[PDB]
C-alpha cells in the first residue's frame, strides 16, 4: 500500500494524530522534552493516502511522508 | 539606399496613402458647416495629419516599397547616415529612466530592512522617503558604476538554495 | 413591530482603515506573505467571517445595500448628465427615425477622435446602444435645460443614500429585532415600495401622455410643444387633447368610472406609423399593478388582530407523504441573511431573463423597433445578468448551507427528505443529460455527415424530413385566436412574433412574425440540454456539500477549498465553490448559445427592410437549412457575420475591433491558469526571487503564487471576461452597420 | 488627520496618484507634441 | 503511370473508397482522375522522389513494396 | 479489556437515505462503531440526516472506515463519549482496530513497539544508485 516513514525530525505535537481521518498510525515511547511522543506506522492496509497528515506536521522538514504505492479499495475510498 | 529602400519623399505610395487620406476625410468632412464643432474638429485633425506627413520627411527615414516608414535598428546603419534617432537613442534614453526607477526602488527597498516589521513598509509605503529618493537617482549611472565598484550590491552567497 | 436602534455603535474614524485586515484577527496581525492582500481583498465582505455576530452582519449588510444604492443613483446621474451636457438629444428629438443616438464623445489625443462617428443632429461622438433617448422621449422632454436638473436631483439623492448609509451603520445601527421583520419588510416592500411607486409612476404616465401621443407624432417640434407643467394646470388644454377631462372627477368619488377612456385605453399592438406604442396601455399596466401589489401587502397579522402571519401558515402546511413538513423555514430565513439571498437570486436572474424575453419581442417604447441594435444589446446583457445572479443563487444555497445551518432548530422533515435521495437526483439527471446530449447535439452530427456523404435527401431539413415542433405553435394558435374567442375585450394577440401584419416603419419593418421550425426545435433542445447540465452542476455541488459519499467529515472543511487530498485515486474540485466554478462556464455555454439563436433568428426571420413588394431581409432566410448542421453556424452566421468587427478599423468602430482582440487575448490568458497549476509556478518565483537576492532588492513581504482557490477564481474570471467580451463586441459593431 | 494622511499609503494613493501622474504627463506630452515616431536627429 | 509522361497535367492519387455510405454524388466528387471509382489524392510527396531517383513503372513499385514487406518480416 | 462486536443491538430512531450500503458491504467488508450516548439527545449522521438517540451504550455501522472516525472525533468535540470500532471479513473474522490501545491512539498508552520509522534526519536518504532493486517503495531499511 502506501509506505508512510517516519524521521527522526520530530517534536511529538500529537497533531498529525489527531488530524488523521483515519487512525493510521500510533505515538509510542520517545524521550522528548515536554510530551516526548514519536508518531509511528503500525499499520497501513486502511491509509488512502489523503496526505492530511503532512499537512498539520510543523517539522521542518516534515516528519512523515506518504510515499505513493498501488491502490485497493481501501485506497481508492470505494464504499461499492 | 540601404537595404533597397528610399527615402520616403520620394514614395509614390507614401504620397497615394497621403491623397487616400485626405480623400477620406473631406469626403465626411463636407457634411457640417464651418460653424459647428464637428467640423473645426475635423478641421484639426486634418491639419495634425498633413503635419504628421510634413514632419516626418526631415534627416531621413526609409519608406520601402509599400511607402511606409521602416524603423532602422543597427548602430552603424543609423551611423554613416542620419538614423541615430530611429532607435538609437531612444534606447539609451529608457535605459536611463529603467536604471532611475531600479536604483530608486533597490534604496528604498534596501534602507526598509533595517526598521522593526518591514512589511508593513511595504503595503503603507514612507511618502516622504519616496519623494526624497525619487529627486535623487538621476546620478544613477554614477553611483552605480561605483557602488559596484564598491562591493555593497554583490551578496556573499548568503541566501537560499536547493540544488 | 416596532424600532430598535442604538446610538453611536462605531465611533467615525480612520484608524481602522490604517490597519487592513482587521475584520480578520487572522490578516491584522500583518502581511507576511503576499497572499494577505489577496485574502484581504476575498474576505472584505464576507460579513459571516468576520465574526458571528449575526447583528453585526445584518447592519454590514444594510449599510452595504446603502453603499450600493449610492452608486447606483450616481450612475444614473451621470447617465443623465452625459445626455444633457453633451448628445444629440434635441437633433435625435426632432428627427428620431434617421439621427442615431450618441451621448459620448471623444478628447483629440492620438486619433481617437475618429471614434466620434458622424450622428448628424449638429453633433458628432460615440452611437449608445444602452437606450436612454427612447426612454427619456417617453417623458416629455424637449430641451437639454431639463436633463441638468434631473441629474442634480438623482446626485442628491445618491449623497442623501451614502449619509443614510452612514447614519444606519454608526448612529442608528438597528438590532435583529427590526431586521427580523419578515411582516413588516414584506407589507412594506410589497405594499409600500412596490405599490405606491407603481401607482405614482401610473399617475406620473397619465398626465404626461399628451406630448408622446399627440404632439410628438404630429411634426410638432419640441420647442414648439408646451412644456409639460403648461400641460398639467390648464384646463382648457387638457380638455381640447382628451375629451374625458374637466369632467369634474365624479366618476373617480362614486366609482362609477365609465367616462375615464381618453387616458386609460387597452388597445394592444402598434401603428405601423408610429413606431412605438402607446402611453395608456402602461398607465393601465401600472394601476393594475399599484392596486395588485398594494392589496397583496395586506394578507399579514402584524398587530391589530387582522390577517393571519407566515409561522401558522407554515405550520399549516403539512402532507402523507413528507409529514411535519415547514417546520422551521420561518427560522430558516429569519436566522441567515445568505439563505435569503439565495432564495432571491435564484428567481431573480430568472424574472431578469424573461424580462428580456418579454423586451425583444415587446418594446416597450417608442422610435426603438427599428432600432435593431438596442434590442439585442439589452437582451443579452439582461440574459447574461439572469445568468449569472441564478449561479449567485446557485453558491449561496451551498453557503447558508455551510456556514449559517444545523437541522435541529432550523430541522425540517422538507428539506431532510430531499437529502435522503440527494443521489437519486444527480444520477437521473445524469441520465437525462446524457439522453439530450446524444438525442440533440449527435443530431448535428447525422446532419453534417448526410450533407457530407453526398445525400442531401436524407439530411434532417423542412423539405427533406421535417422535424418542427407543434406544441409552441399550437401556443401561438391559442394566442393567435385568442381575441375575440377567449379573450373578448382584448383587440390584439399577445405579440407580433406570430400573427403576421408585417409592422414596417421607414423601409425597415418594426416586427415581423417569427417562425418556428426544425431549427428551433433542435435549438430549443440544445438550450434545455445546456440549462439541464447547468442545474445538474449547480445543484451536485449544493447538496454534497454537508456529506458525500467519500468524505462524511467535509462540513469542516468549509465552503471555499479546492479538494482534500491526492488520496483515493485524487480529489479535485469537490467543494461547492468548485461547482459553482463549474456552472459558470455551464452557464457561459447556454447563455451563449441562446444569445446567438437570438441574434440569428433576428436577423434571418425578421428584421429586414420592406420594399413596394414585400420585405427584402437582412440574409437570404439563411435559417432554415443552416442551423440543422454545426457548420451552418460557422457557413452563414459565424463567418458571414464578422465581416464588420474585422473590417471597422476604418471608421469609428474600430474600438469594437480592439476589444475583439483584446477579448480574445485575455480569453487565452484565463486558459493559462485554468490548465496549470502551481508547483511549476511556485518554483519558478523560487527561481526568479534567487535573481533577485544575488542583487539585494528582494522584498520583505514573501512573494507567494495565487492560491489554487484563487488560481481556479482567475481563470474563471478572464475566461467568461474574453467570452463575453468577444461576444459583446461582435455582436455590437455587427448590429450597427446592418441597421 | 494623522490616521488619514497615513491612510493615504496604500493602493488608493500612489498607484493612483502615481500612474495618474504618468498617464497626465504621457498625455500633456502627445497633445503639446502631436505625433512623435523618431528623435529630432 | 499518368503522372510521369506529363507531371504538369496531372495530379496524384493516394487510395481508393469501398465506402457504402457515399452517394452517388459523392462517387462523383472523389473521381478527379476518371480511371477508376471515388480517389483521394496523394499529399505524401511520393511520387516526386520516386521519380527524382528513377522510377517510370508499377512494376518497379510492386518489387519495392514488397521487399519491404519481407524486410519487415 | 477490549469489548468484541455484539448482534442484536438496537439502533437509533431513523428514516433512511442513499448512502453506502453497498454490494460491498455483502461479499467484502463492513465496519462497526459502538459508543455509550447517555441522555437521549439529537445528532447528524455522516451519511444521512439528523437522528435521535436513547440513552445507554448503542451501536452503528457504516460502509467506509472514515465514516465512523468521523462520529468518533464529532463525540470529542461536544461531549466526552467513547465509541469503538470493528472490522468485518468475508469469513465472518472480526477484527478489533480503533482504540487498540483504549487510549485514543493521539496519546500513548503504557508502553508498545512501533515500526515502519527509521532514526535519520529529513532528506539524506539514497541516491538512485544500488537502488536498481527498488522494491516498491524501499523502507530503506529492513
Ligand atoms: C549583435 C549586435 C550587432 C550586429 C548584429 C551588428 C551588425 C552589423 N554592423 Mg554593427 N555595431 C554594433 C552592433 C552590431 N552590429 C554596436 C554595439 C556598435 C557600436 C560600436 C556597432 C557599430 C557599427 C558600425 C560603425 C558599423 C556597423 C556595421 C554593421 C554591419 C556590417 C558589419 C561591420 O561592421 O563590418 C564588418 C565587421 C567586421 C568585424 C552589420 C550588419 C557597419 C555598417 O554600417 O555596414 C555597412 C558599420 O560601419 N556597426
Ligand atoms: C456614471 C459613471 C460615469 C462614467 C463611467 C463617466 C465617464 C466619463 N465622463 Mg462623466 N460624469 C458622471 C459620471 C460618469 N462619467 C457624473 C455623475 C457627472 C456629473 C457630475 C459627470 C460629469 C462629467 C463631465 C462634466 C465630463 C465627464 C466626462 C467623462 C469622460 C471623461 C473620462 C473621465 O475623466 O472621467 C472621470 C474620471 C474620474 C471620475 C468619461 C468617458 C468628460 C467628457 O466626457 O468630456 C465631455 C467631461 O468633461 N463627466
Ligand atoms: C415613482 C414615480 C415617478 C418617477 C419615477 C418620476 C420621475 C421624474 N419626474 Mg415626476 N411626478 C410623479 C411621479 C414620478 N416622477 C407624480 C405622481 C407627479 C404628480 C405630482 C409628478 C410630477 C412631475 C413634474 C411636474 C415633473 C416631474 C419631473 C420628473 C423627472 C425629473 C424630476 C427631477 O427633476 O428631479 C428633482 C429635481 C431636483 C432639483 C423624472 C425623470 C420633471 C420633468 O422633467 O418632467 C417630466 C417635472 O417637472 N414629475
Ligand atoms: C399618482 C398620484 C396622483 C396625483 C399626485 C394626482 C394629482 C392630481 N390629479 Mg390625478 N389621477 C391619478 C393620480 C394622481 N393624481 C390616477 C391614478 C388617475 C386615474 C384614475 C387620475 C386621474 C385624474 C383625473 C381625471 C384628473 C386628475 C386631476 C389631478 C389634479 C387635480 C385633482 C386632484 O387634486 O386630485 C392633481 C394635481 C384633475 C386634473 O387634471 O386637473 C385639472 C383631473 O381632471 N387626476
Ligand atoms: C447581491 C449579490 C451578492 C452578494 C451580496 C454576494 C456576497 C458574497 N459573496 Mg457572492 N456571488 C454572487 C452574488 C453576490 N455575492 C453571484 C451572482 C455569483 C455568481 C458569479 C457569486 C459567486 C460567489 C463566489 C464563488 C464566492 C462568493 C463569495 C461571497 C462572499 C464574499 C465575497 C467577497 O468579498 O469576495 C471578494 C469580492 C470582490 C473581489 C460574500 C458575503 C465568496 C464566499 O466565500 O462565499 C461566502 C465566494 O468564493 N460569491
Ligand atoms: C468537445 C467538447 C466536449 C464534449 C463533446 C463534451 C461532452 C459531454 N460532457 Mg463536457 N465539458 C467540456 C467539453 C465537452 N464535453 C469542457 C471544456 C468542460 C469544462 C467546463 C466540460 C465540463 C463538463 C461537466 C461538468 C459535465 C460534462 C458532461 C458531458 C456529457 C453530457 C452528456 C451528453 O450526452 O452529452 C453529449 C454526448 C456525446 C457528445 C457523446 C457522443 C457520442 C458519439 C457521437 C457516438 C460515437 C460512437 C461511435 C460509433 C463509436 C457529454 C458526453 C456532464 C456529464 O458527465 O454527464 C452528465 C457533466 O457533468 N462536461
Ligand atoms: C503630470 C500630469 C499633468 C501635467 C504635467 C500637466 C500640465 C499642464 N496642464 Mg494639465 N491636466 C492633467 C494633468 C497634467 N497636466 C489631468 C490629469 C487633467 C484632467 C483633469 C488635466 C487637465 C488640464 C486642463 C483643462 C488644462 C491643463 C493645462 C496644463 C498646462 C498648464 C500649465 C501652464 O501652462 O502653466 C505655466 C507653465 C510654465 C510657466 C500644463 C503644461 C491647461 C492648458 O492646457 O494650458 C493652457 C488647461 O487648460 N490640464
Ligand atoms: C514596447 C512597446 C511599445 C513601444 C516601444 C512603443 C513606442 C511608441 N509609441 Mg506605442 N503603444 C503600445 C506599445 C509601444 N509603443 C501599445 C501596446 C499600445 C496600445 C495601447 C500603444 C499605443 C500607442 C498610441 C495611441 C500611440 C503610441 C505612440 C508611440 C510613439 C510615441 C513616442 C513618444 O511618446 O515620444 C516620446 C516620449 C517621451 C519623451 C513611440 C515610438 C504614439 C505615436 O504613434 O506617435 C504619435 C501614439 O499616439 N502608442
Ligand atoms: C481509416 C481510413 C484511412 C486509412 C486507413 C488511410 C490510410 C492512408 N492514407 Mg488516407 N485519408 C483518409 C482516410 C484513411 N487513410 C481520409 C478520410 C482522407 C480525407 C479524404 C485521407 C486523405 C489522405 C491523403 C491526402 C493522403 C492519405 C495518405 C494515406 C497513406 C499514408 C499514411 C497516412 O497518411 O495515414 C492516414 C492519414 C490520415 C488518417 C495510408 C496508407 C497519403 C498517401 O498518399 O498515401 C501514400 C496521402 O497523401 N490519405
Ligand atoms: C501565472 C500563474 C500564477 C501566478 C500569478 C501571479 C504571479 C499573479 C500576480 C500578478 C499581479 C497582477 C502582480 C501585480 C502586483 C504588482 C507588483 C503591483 C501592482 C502594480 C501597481 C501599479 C498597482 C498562479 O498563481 C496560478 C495558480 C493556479 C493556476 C495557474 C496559475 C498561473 O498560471
Ligand atoms: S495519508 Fe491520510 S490516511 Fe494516510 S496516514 Fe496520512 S492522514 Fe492518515
Ligand atoms: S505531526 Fe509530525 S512533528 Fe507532530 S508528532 Fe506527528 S510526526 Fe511528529
Amino acid at each position: 500500500a502506501h509506505v508512510v516513514k517516519i524521521y527522526d525530525t520530530c517534536i511529538g505535537c500529537t497533531q498529525c494524530v489527531r488530524a488523521c481521518p483515519l487512525d493510521v498510525l500510533e505515538m509510542v515511547p520517545w524521550d522528548g522534552c515536554k510530551a516526548a511522543q514519536m508518531a509511528s506506522s503500525p499499520r497501513t492496509e486502511d491509509c488512502v493516502g489523503c496526505k492530511r497528515c503532512e499537512t498539520a506536521c510543523p517539522t521542518d522538514f516534515l516528519s512523515v511522508r506518504v510515499y505513493l504505492g498501488n491502490e485497493s479499495t481501501r485506497s481508492l475510498g470505494l464504499a461499492y | 539606399d540601404i537595404a533597397g529602400l528610399t527615402p520616403c519623399s520620394e514614395s509614390k505610395a507614401y504620397n497615394k496613402l497621403e491623397r487616400k487620406e485626405l480623400k477620406v476625410l473631406d469626403k465626411r468632412l463636407k457634411q457640417y458647416e464651418p460653424g459647428s464643432a464637428p467640423y473645426l474638429a475635423l478641421q484639426a485633425t486634418k491639419e495634425r495629419t498633413e503635419n504628421r506627413f510634413k514632419t516626418y520627411a526631415k534627416q531621413g527615414l526609409l519608406c520601402g516599397n509599400d511607402g511606409l516608414p521602416h524603423l532602422i535598428s543597427d548602430p552603424g546603419l543609423a551611423l554613416r547616415f542620419n538614423h541615430a534617432g530611429e532607435v538609437f537613442i531612444p534606447t539609451f534614453g529608457f535605459l536611463y529612466v529603467a536604471g532611475y526607477i531600479g536604483h530608486v526602488g533597490r534604496q528604498y527597498i534596501i534602507l526598509s530592512k533595517e526598521d522593526a516589521k518591514p512589511t508593513d513598509k511595504e503595503i503603507i509605503l514612507d511618502v516622504p522617503l519616496a519623494l526624497k529618493l525619487a529627486f535623487q537617482g538621476w546620478a544613477w549611472p554614477l553611483a552605480s558604476i561605483q557602488e559596484l565598484r564598491n562591493g555593497s550590491l554583490l551578496e556573499k552567497d548568503e541566501n537560499i538554495t536547493v540544488s | 413591530v416596532k424600532i430598535a436602534v442604538d446610538r453611536n455603535p462605531v465611533e467615525t474614524n480612520f484608524e481602522k482603515w490604517a490597519k487592513p485586515g482587521h475584520f480578520s484577527r487572522a490578516l491584522a496581525k500583518g502581511p507576511n506573505t503576499t497572499t494577505w492582500i489577496w485574502n484581504l481583498h476575498a474576505d472584505a465582505h464576507d460579513f459571516d467571517n468576520h465574526t458571528s455576530d449575526l447583528e453585526e452582519i445584518s447592519r454590514k449588510v444594510f449599510s452595504a445595500h446603502f453603499g450600493q444604492l449610492g452608486i447606483i443613483l450616481i450612475w444614473l446621474s451621470g447617465m443623465y448628465f452625459h445626455g444633457a451636457r453633451f448628445s444629440n438629444y434635441e437633433g435625435w428629438l426632432s428627427d428620431p427615425t434617421h439621427i442615431k443616438p450618441s451621448a459620448q464623445v471623444v478628447w483629440p489625443i492620438v486619433g481617437q477622435e475618429i471614434l466620434n462617428g458622424d450622428v448628424g443632429g449638429g453633433f458628432q461622438g460615440i452611437q449608445i446602444t444602452s437606450g436612454f433617448f427612447q426612454l427619456w422621449r417617453a417623458s416629455g422632454i424637449t430641451s437639454e435645460l431639463q436633463l441638468y436638473s434631473t441629474a442634480i436631483g438623482g446626485l442628491v439623492l445618491a449623497a442623501a443614500c451614502f449619509f443614510a448609509g452612514w447614519f444606519h451603520y454608526h448612529k442608528a445601527a438597528p438590532k435583529l429585532e427590526w431586521f427580523q421583520n419578515v411582516e413588516s419588510m414584506l407589507n412594506h416592500h410589497l405594499a409600500g415600495l412596490l405599490g405606491l411607486g407603481s401607482l405614482a409612476w401610473a399617475g406620473h404616465q397619465i398626465h404626461v401622455s399628451l406630448p408622446v401621443n399627440k404632439l410628438l407624432d404630429a411634426g410638432v417640434d419640441p420647442k414648439e410643444i408646451p412644456l409639460p407643467h403648461e400641460f398639467l394646470l390648464n384646463q382648457s388644454i387638457i380638455a381640447d387633447l382628451y375629451p374625458s377631462f374637466s369632467k369634474g372627477l365624479a366618476p373617480f368619488f362614486t366609482l362609477n368610472w365609465a367616462e375615464y377612456s381618453d387616458f386609460l385605453t387597452f388597445k394592444g399592438g402598434l401603428n405601423p406609423v408610429t413606431g412605438g406604442l402607446w402611453l395608456s396601455d402602461t398607465a393601465h399596466h401600472h394601476l393594475a399593478i399599484a392596486v395588485l401589489f398594494l392589496v397583496a401587502g395586506h394578507q399579514y397579522r402584524t398587530n391589530w388582530g387582522i390577517g393571519h402571519s407566515i409561522k401558522d401558515i407554515l405550520e399549516s402546511h403539512k402532507g402523507p407523504f413528507t409529514g411535519n413538513g415547514h417546520a422551521g423555514l420561518y427560522e430558516i430565513l429569519t436566522t441567515s441573511w445568505h439563505a435569503q439571498l439565495a432564495i432571491n437570486l435564484a428567481l431573480f436572474g430568472s424574472l431578469s431573463i424573461i424580462v428580456a424575453h418579454h423586451m425583444y419581442a415587446m418594446p416597450p417604447y417608442p422610435y426603438l423597433a427599428t432600432d435593431y441594435g438596442t434590442q439585442l444589446s439589452l437582451f443579452t446583457h439582461h440574459m447574461w445578468i439572469g445568468g449569472f445572479c441564478v449561479v449567485g443563487a446557485g453558491a449561496h444555497a451551498a453557503i447558508f448551507m455551510v456556514r449559517d445551518y444545523d437541522p435541529t432548530n432550523n430541522y425540517n422533515n422538507l428539506l431532510d427528505r430531499v437529502i435522503r435521495h440527494r443521489d437519486a437526483i444527480i444520477s437521473h439527471l445524469n441520465w437525462v443529460s446524457i439522453f439530450l446530449g446524444f438525442h440533440s447535439f449527435g443530431l448535428y452530427i447525422h446532419n453534417d455527415t448526410m450533407s457530407a456523404l453526398g445525400r442531401p435527401q436524407d439530411m434532417f431539413s423542412d423539405t427533406a424530413i421535417q422535424l418542427q415542433p407543434v406544441f409552441a405553435q399550437w401556443i401561438q394558435n391559442t394566442h393567435f385566436t385568442a381575441p375575440q374567442l377567449t379573450a373578448p375585450n382584448a383587440l390584439a394577440a399577445t405579440s407580433l412574433t406570430w400573427g403576421g401584419d408585417v409592422v414596417a416603419v421607414g423601409g425597415k419593418v418594426a416586427m415581423m412574425p417569427i417562425a418556428l421550425g426544425t431549427s428551433d426545435f433542435l435549438v430549443h433542445h440544445i438550450h434545455a440540454f445546456t440549462i439541464h447540465v447547468t442545474v445538474l452542476i449547480l445543484l451536485k455541488g449544493v447538496l454534497f456539500a454537508r456529506s458525500s459519499r467519500l468524505i462524511p467529515d467535509k462540513a469542516n472543511l468549509g465552503f471555499r477549498f479546492p479538494c482534500d487530498g491526492p488520496g483515493r485515486g485524487g480529489t479535485c474540485q469537490v467543494s461547492a465553490w468548485d461547482h459553482v466554478f463549474l456552472g459558470l462556464f455551464w452557464m457561459y455555454n447556454s447563455l451563449s448559445i441562446v444569445i446567438f439563436h437570438f441574434s440569428w433568428k433576428m436577423q434571418s426571420d425578421v428584421w429586414g427592410t420592406v420594399t413596394d413588394s414585400g420585405v427584402s431581409h437582412i440574409t437570404g432566410g439563411n435559417f432554415a437549412q443552416s442551423a440543422n448542421t454545426i457548420n451552418g453556424w460557422l457557413r452563414d452566421f459565424l463567418w458571414a457575420q464578422s465581416s464588420q468587427v474585422i473590417q471597422s478599423y476604418g471608421s469609428a468602430l474600430s474600438a469594437y475591433g480592439l476589444m475583439f482582440l483584446g477579448a480574445h487575448f485575455v480569453w487565452a490568458f484565463s486558459l493559462m491558469f485554468l490548465f496549470s497549476g502551481r508547483g511549476y509556478w511556485q518554483e519558478l518565483i523560487e527561481s526568479i526571487v534567487w535573481a533577485h537576492n544575488k542583487l539585494r532588492v528582494a522584498p520583505s513581504i514573501q512573494p507567494r503564487a495565487l492560491s489554487i482557490t484563487q488560481g481556479r477564481a482567475v481563470g474563471v474570471a478572464h475566461y467568461l471576461l474574453g467570452g463575453i467580451a468577444t461576444t459583446w463586441s461582435f455582436f455590437l459593431a455587427r448590429i450597427i452597420a446592418v441597421g | 488627520m494623522k490616521d488619514f494622511t497615513t491612510y493615504l499609503s496604500t493602493a488608493p494613493v500612489v498607484g493612483l496618484g502615481w500612474a495618474i501622474f504618468t498617464s497626465g504627463l504621457l498625455i500633456e506630452i502627445n497633445r503639446f507634441f502631436p505625433d512623435p515616431l523618431v528623435f529630432s536627429f | 503511370e499518368q503522372w510521369v509522361t506529363d507531371p504538369i497535367h496531372v495530379r496524384p492519387i493516394a487510395h481508393a473508397i469501398w465506402d457504402p455510405h457515399f452517394g452517388q454524388p459523392a462517387v462523383e466528387a472523389f473521381t478527379r482522375g476518371g480511371a477508376s471509382g471515388p480517389v483521394n489524392i496523394a499529399t505524401s510527396g511520393v511520387y516526386q522522389w520516386w521519380y527524382t531517383i528513377g522510377l517510370r513503372s508499377n512494376q518497379e513499385l510492386y518489387v519495392s513494396s514488397v521487399f519491404l514487406a519481407l524486410v519487415s518480416a | 479489556k477490549q469489548p468484541e462486536l455484539d448482534p442484536d443491538t438496537p439502533s437509533p430512531i431513523f428514516g433512511g437515505s442513499t448512502g453506502g450500503l453497498l454490494r460491498k458491504a455483502q461479499v467484502e467488508e463492513f465496519y462497526v462503531i459502538t459508543w455509550e450516548s447517555p441522555k437521549e439527545q439529537i445528532f447528524e449522521m455522516p451519511t444521512g440526516g439528523a437522528a435521535i438517540m436513547r440513552k445507554g451504550p448503542n451501536l452503528l455501522k457504516f460502509a467506509r472506515k472514515e465514516q465512523c472516525m468521523a462520529l468518533t472525533t464529532q463525540l470529542r468535540s461536544k461531549f466526552r463519549q467513547t465509541p469503538c470500532f470493528y472490522r468485518v471479513y468475508a469469513d465472518g473474522k472480526v477484527q478489533y482496530l480503533h482504540p487498540k490501545d483504549g487510549v485514543y491512539p493521539e496519546k500513548v498508552n503504557a508502553g508498545r513497539v512501533g515500526v515502519n520509522q527509521n532514526m535519520r534526519s529529513i532528506g539524506k536518504n539514497v541516491d538512485p544508485i544500488k537502488v536498481v532493486k527498488f522494491t516498491g517503495s524501499e523502507p530503506f531499511e529492513i
